[PDB]
């Protein structure tokens, strides 16, 4: 079981998807003893268990797969501690990249950012969109095989500035002039204009 | 290289024929995605040298053959 | 069609917060962004195989606090062996591959407890020694 | 304990005693289990007194016949030194280390006490014989 002495846990809450709690007394095979931030003792039961917290050094890794209790409020709290306190809005699950848009101009798109992903391995760095362009690009040399990048998402989460920065980054690899960068973001607004509605929850 | 740029899976309080063709683009693509992580796995556990049974693949056709296939 | 000719890589986008305020985090939407992109049901599938992979030199590092002086070999894989097979009693939990150990979702952080439990304990045990020693010494202080 | 080791103890405990009045306080009586060579924990010690309360544990005082019963229940090498091992494999242990472990984990000490214990036992590396400098506070 292991549901011991200072055991934390997670417990779910209606105003945050999910709260930190400490199992403040041992289970033994109905009621746990949690002590919360907002108060030392309020009670919760078992149901005919809480889900369990990862360690404090696993936390925070650059890639949620490294967790080793794997469910929503993990999860959550990884991505929530590395955008907000670290300032990353990138981050690795599986294969796929997460981005988490920050509504905010950053210098981490600049050109020695992208000599310094050109020709690494991909787990040798932290996750950028760099890195997952460089391996599409790598891949493409290597192999006849041809490549895809695939951005999902609403449309409001800017996956427009994905693909800027990953042709920005193709451009500048392959040291080309050419001229593409600016036709692909000049046909934007045209292909917004006919393609592009407002919805109930979302608008573009 | 292509750039393919595609909405996500998207659910409302009142909810449609466009909601019902965006999931179930959706479903294709998540199929892809779970062929293609299962494809890299196995390629992983051959160079580990670990048995390829004990990966389980999960499987969306269910619900792929209840939406696009005959009478569906 | 055209993706299927094709090799894949992935990205998402989530959008955390309705009002565009900079690194601002609402959990209750971003825990729908994230179900809307099937990364929580992609973690799930993940977490039913061996997530938690580890180099043996790495993990011999981590865990030699829990490894008696007897029992490291000069052999890492089959000191690894060795330790794991004691501390995690299923074998079921893990796989000794050619380069890297393979452990199920939720080994990893039981091993880190009881590092920790171990170290605790051993610290406790120093640390009250250290303090009844020095008590004695305000004893002979005091004696003086 | 017989009259003699009383008599011994007593003569500890009066040196100990603050007030005049034969009695410690909770928070001395482990001092006083110290003071006679015992290493107890803090644990052992609530335990014997009785898990006293915040208030009667810095102001309640007992004197030393009541100590008496719970000296002796508290009283009722490889280990120590795979406990010192566990932060070295040359036979050394830093002192940031050691110094940052007792301070914050466990029954925690002060800096004070550790530097004062500490005070000349290391090298210039920040290294600390442990084999000898645990012989040497286990004496």
């Amino acid at each position: 079981e292991l549901y011991t002495k200072y055991a934390r846990v997670w417990i779910p809450d209606p105003e945050e998807v999910w709260k930190s709690a400490e199992l403040l007394k041992d289970y033994k095979p109905k009621v746990l003893q949690l002590r919360l931030e907002e108060g030392k003792d309020l009670e919760y039961c078992l149901d005919p268990l809480p889900p369990l917290r990862n360690p404090d050094i696993l936390v925070g890794e650059n890639d949620l797969t490294a967790l080793s209790y794997l469910h929503e409020p993990a999860v959550l709290h990884n991505l929530k501690v590395r955008f907000i306190d670290s300032k990353l809005i990138y981050t690795y699950c599986g294969i796929v990249l997460v981005a988490i848009n920050p509504y905010e101009q950053l210098p981490i798109y600049g050109e020695d950012i992208i000599n310094a992903y050109s020709g690494q391995n991909m787990g040798d760095m932290d996750p950028h969109i760099f890195a997952v362009a460089e391996e599409a690009y790598k891949q493409m040399a290597r192999d006849e095989r041809n490549q895809s990048i695939i951005v999902s998402g609403e449309s409001g989460a800017g996956k427009t500035v994905s693909a800027k920065y990953a042709m920005r980054y193709f451009a500048t690899v392959s040291g080309s002039a050419a001229n593409v960068e600016e036709k692909v973001l000049a046909s934007n607004p045209i292909m917004e204009s006919i393609g592009n509605a407002k919805t109930t929850r979302n608008d573009n | 290289i292509g750039v393919l740029d595609i909405y996500g899976f998207e659910t409302f309080e009142i909810n449609s024929f466009e909601q019902f063709c965006i999931n179930y683009a959706n479903e294709k693509l998540q199929q892809q995605f779970n062929m293609h992580v299962f494809k890299l796995e196995q390629e992983e556990y051959m160079k580990e040298q670990i048995p390829w049974t004990l990966i389980d693949f999960y499987d969306n056709q269910p619900c792929i053959n209840l939406i696009e296939a005959k009478m569906g | 069609e055209t993706l299927n000719a094709t090799t894949p890589h992935y990205v998402r986008c989530i959008k955390p917060n309705d009002f565009k305020f900079p690194f601002t985090f609402d959990e209750k939407r971003a825990v729908q962004q994230l179900r809307a992109c099937g990364v929580l049901e992609t973690i799930r599938i993940s977490a039913a195989g061996f997530p938690s992979r580890w180099t043996y030199q790495e993990f011999f590092s981590r865990y030699r606090v829990l490894m008696k002086q007897k029992d490291v070999l000069s052999d890492r894989k089959q000191t690894c062996k060795n330790v794991l097979e004691k501390l995690i009693l299923d074998k079921d939990k893990y796989q000794f591959g050619k380069t890297k150990i393979f452990f199920r979702a939720g080994q990893v952080a039981y091993l880190e407890k009881i590092r920790a439990d171990k170290l605790r304990a051993a610290c406790i045990r120093i640390q009250k020694t250290i303090r009844g020693w020095l008590m004695r010494k305000k004893y002979m202080r005091m004696r003086r | 304990f017989n009259k003699d080791q009383l008599e011994e103890f007593k003569e500890a405990f009066e040196l100990f005693d603050r007030v005049g009045d034969g009695k410690i306080l909770y928070s001395q009586c482990g001092d006083v289990m110290r003071a006679l060579g015992q290493n107890p924990t803090n644990a052992e010690v609530l335990k014997v007194l009785g898990n006293p309360k915040s208030d009667e544990l810095k102001s309640r005082r007992v004197d030393f016949e009541t100590f008496l019963p719970m000296l002796q229940a508290v009283a009722k090498y490889e280990d120590y030194l795979e406990g010192f091992r566990v932060f070295d494999g040359n036979g050394k242990v830093m002192g940031a280390e050691l110094r940052h472990v007792l301070t914050t984990l466990g029954e925690k000490m002060t800096e004070e006490e550790v530097e004062t214990v500490l005070a000349g036992h290391e090298d210039s590396n920040g290294c600390i014989n442990y084999e000898a400098f645990l012989k040497h506070i286990l004496s």
